[PDB]
DNA sequence: GGGAATATCTTCACATAAAAACTAAACAGAAGCATTCTCAGAAACTTCTTTGTGATGATTGCATTCAACTCACAGAGTTGAACATTCCTTTTGATAGAGCAGTTTTGAAACACTCTTTTTGTA
DNA sequence: ACAAAAAGAGTGTTTCAAAACTGCTCTATCAAAAGGAATGTTCAACTCTGTGAGTTGAATGCAATCATCACAAAGAAGTTTCTGAGAATGCTTCTGTTTAGTTTTTATGTGAAGATATTCCC
């Protein structure tokens, strides 16, 4: 799943940014 | 006689990853990728001043239009790295 | 609430416009998100450029400039 | 009945008129709100032109997706705008396009 | 005896980037940590792209990066996909959906 | 003995060349690219115009407004095409209801 | 103290409908229209020059970027004006 | 079976059209396209445009499935396809 | 017309397809996607080739077609 | 169809996400 | 239909907000000329595309079929538009009033230019 | 070792920033007021599901064929260098044309009014 660089930089992956969420 | 970022994107290569290789048409990708993300923030600076009517981009142009061009943690990385670098080019 | 000062008139009217026929009930709650989401992304770049300048006001040039970097031109205002 | 076609009536009334359709106070509040989240300290000022070409730009991005997102709705043999149509168009629109 | 690059403790050449903006006429003068600042954002870019495609071609099992690493990593990570939201990358395939 | 007067049009060729010189475009304008530059941009709103003009008048109104801007552009294919991401303020949309609402 | 091409417009208009006005709006989008095709073009012909490792931006330049922006049919009456135009100004 | 194929082709990036048909398409196109001067095609060219052209089309073919899907049906049907590009806009569907 | 538009074949584009992740297939998608192709096709060799022959050059070079795709909002990256 | 001053047809945009043949 | 009824049409008058017309003044563009410097053209070299040949075997094409799909529809179930009443929120018009944007002026910092020295990618 | 790019120094210029000042326009308030949103109900109008009828695309297996690969040759086209001619720039002077501010018309939107067009009953 998501994932830490090597920074603090926390690298998710793409989810449904199409959805409104609350 | 032609430039490229090859030698620098190695060096960076061997910093983050001290044991992996990159192949030549990787290498290619990584010099068009250099290239726009240059000219995209050089573009934006260059609006902004001359929305300002200045004259000049500073290191404040580049701030900021890497604030507009870069997503939101992305961006935050990089303006830090760059004010870093920039303190750290002026205490000489 | 200023998200629920969009109304449900509101939003009937705008799909009217934009000519739908019947509109389902969560079509106000899923609007109000994405007008939330626009609105956010534009606010964003404009206060970007404010700060640029060194203002404290936004103005009608700060929002046409972010939203021609966002891609949208907009023509009555510049 | 209790109406022909009221909603038509409606639409074609709508679709050839151009005022705002969203109430200047409560956008302006909206958006005001919005703009003091993204600012930690003092908040800016607005020119009253500012939010007003903000609310022209939000009305017509979202009626423009209306209209795709109603074409979706057809497209399923439906009549009725579902959440899905307007999230569906949203994905197909793209990153920047579709936010 | 002392490059702009090492006195910024950078890897790109912070002369090619100062020479590369004022020969691209972007404006009719350049200040002096413009470039500076320029290049520790391409570097950093660069980085944060190289490692996730090294993870890639870790996790793939494999040794040497190769277009299909770097368009894993970029379509991978949301704000780098966002980034490169009309990128193509050429030899790059997609990704697994359904 | 104005330049716009030399090329035959309406449009300023001085100030065009100006704001080539002053935009950051390259470091030398020839003489001819304004001239031809405002030539374009001459045509461009001749065109929009006539046809903005065309859609007040079968409005039976003598004013040209927004309204009748989008109007006109949005029927023409082709600036319909070019202002493809344009927003016209005040300017509504196109009558255009779907053909399974009409019974 | 603000340059506008509400004058050029105005002309243009009662050259082409010699009876009909324009609001105060109407000509502030004009207005938008011009400058925002006028940035298009100069950015595009600015982009060719660089290209061909050229300094100048000639009428060439304004044409090939006339042909890439405009669709077809607009294209063509584009280019036809602009020769016309430059061929007018140089037998003077 | 569809399935092993789907599986094996998204893991895979080389060229799905065949590079000398694709060429005497391009080329095609392009002879009607002048003005009475033929020109030649670099090797990198015309491997540059098909990179490109797959690319279009297979987004193109994961937008169109959406509406497929949207619409119930697991068969694509032109009509998904021209929606799709009537959605995407006039300049990315064109 | 006899070929050059055939030789897109109903292989290759059930290739294409199936990349894109469509399980099953309609017979007319070859058409419409035959005529897709050349749709695209015909836009970005226009614009190479304007670029080709702004340079006074005949060969159409891989940058041209870099520069048409990126000035209709598509960047390619491996041919620079 | 509809022609303006120069001999350019105007058309409308009809539709064009629909191949032709 | 056939007259009733209204909503939707056209017609007229007026206030007025808004556009058009007028003025000066001021700022920028044209004229003229000296200088510079860019790009066209030519010649020599090179390199990369086109054209052609031959094998071949990998890939396409063709025909069937039947399992897997699409489609229409009827009934069951769900819900959104229409409508009547209340009230509350938005609008509009002041009204400070003050905070801030826009102008000018000045002056110190910073950058462009130029010449030198020096480091760095091929030898 | 050497050519090309980049640091380094120093000088001149220029520009941007800090300051002071002015007025303008944004905010906060208020006061009606009315009209439009909120509320609740209902049922016609829609969506969903399941079935069965009708259609068709993937799978399979053959032969045919042509994309690919290699190879070579030629020569067309692109590249590099060099030169000078003319075209662009820079500068100064003068005027004419653009703009901001007035001030004179005038579409137009409103509002009222009459009727024409649309519509209900049996």
């Amino acid at each position: 799943t998501s994932t830490v660089t090597k920074s603090r930089r926390i690298s998710r992956r793409p989810s449904d940014w199409w959805v409104v969420k609350s | 006689r032609k430039e490229s970022y090859s030698v620098y994107v190695y060096k960076v290569l061997k910093q983050v990853h001290p044991d992996t290789g990159i192949s030549s048409k990787a290498m290619g990708i990584m010099n068009s990728f250099v290239n726009d993300i240059f000219e995209r923030i050089a573009g934006e600076a260059s609006r902004l001043a001359h929305y300002n009517k200045r004259s000049t981009i500073t290191s404040r142009e580049i701030q900021t239009a890497v604030r507009l061009l870069l997503p939101g943690e992305l961006a935050k990385h990089a303006v830090s790295e760059g004010t870093k670098a920039v303190t750290k080019y002026t205490s000489s | 609430d200023n998200i629920q000062g969009i109304t449900k008139p509101a939003i009937r009217r705008l799909a009217r416009r934009g000519g739908v026929k019947r509109i389902s009930g969560l079509i106000y709650e899923e609007t109000r998100g994405v007008l939330k989401v626009f609105l956010e992304n534009v606010i964003r770049d404009a206060v970007t450029y404010t700060e640029h300048a060194k203002r404290k006001t936004v103005t009608a040039m700060d929002v046409v400039y972010a939203l021609k970097r966002q891609g949208r031109t907009l023509y009555g205002f510049g | 009945s209790r109406r022909r076609q009221g909603w038509l009536k409606e639409i074609r009334k709508l679709q050839k008129s151009t005022h705002l359709l969203i109430r200047k106070l409560p956008f302006s509040r909206l958006a005001r709100e919005i703009c003091v989240k993204f600012t930690r300290g003092v908040d800016f000022n607005w020119q009253a032109q500012a939010l007003l070409a903000l609310q022209e730009a939000a009305e017509a991005f979202l009626v423009h997706l209306f209209e795709d997102a109603y074409l979706l709705t057809l497209h399923a043999g439906r009549v009725t705008l579902f959440p899905k149509d307007v999230q569906l168009a949203r994905r197909i629109r793209g990153l920047e396009e579709g936010l | 005896a002392k490059s702009r690059s090492s006195r910024a403790g950078l890897q790109f050449p912070v002369g090619r980037v100062h020479r590369l903006l004022r020969k691209g006429n972007y404006a009719e003068r350049v200040g002096a940590g413009a470039p500076v600042y320029l290049a520790a954002v391409l570097e950093y870019l660069t980085a944060e792209i190289l490692e996730l495609a090294g993870n890639a071609a870790r996790d793939n099992k494999k040794t040497r990066i190769i277009p299909r690493h770097l368009q894993l990593a970029i379509r991978n990570d949301e704000e780098l996909n966002k980034l490169l939201g009309r990128v193509t990358i050429a030899q790059g395939g997609v990704l697994p959906n359904i």
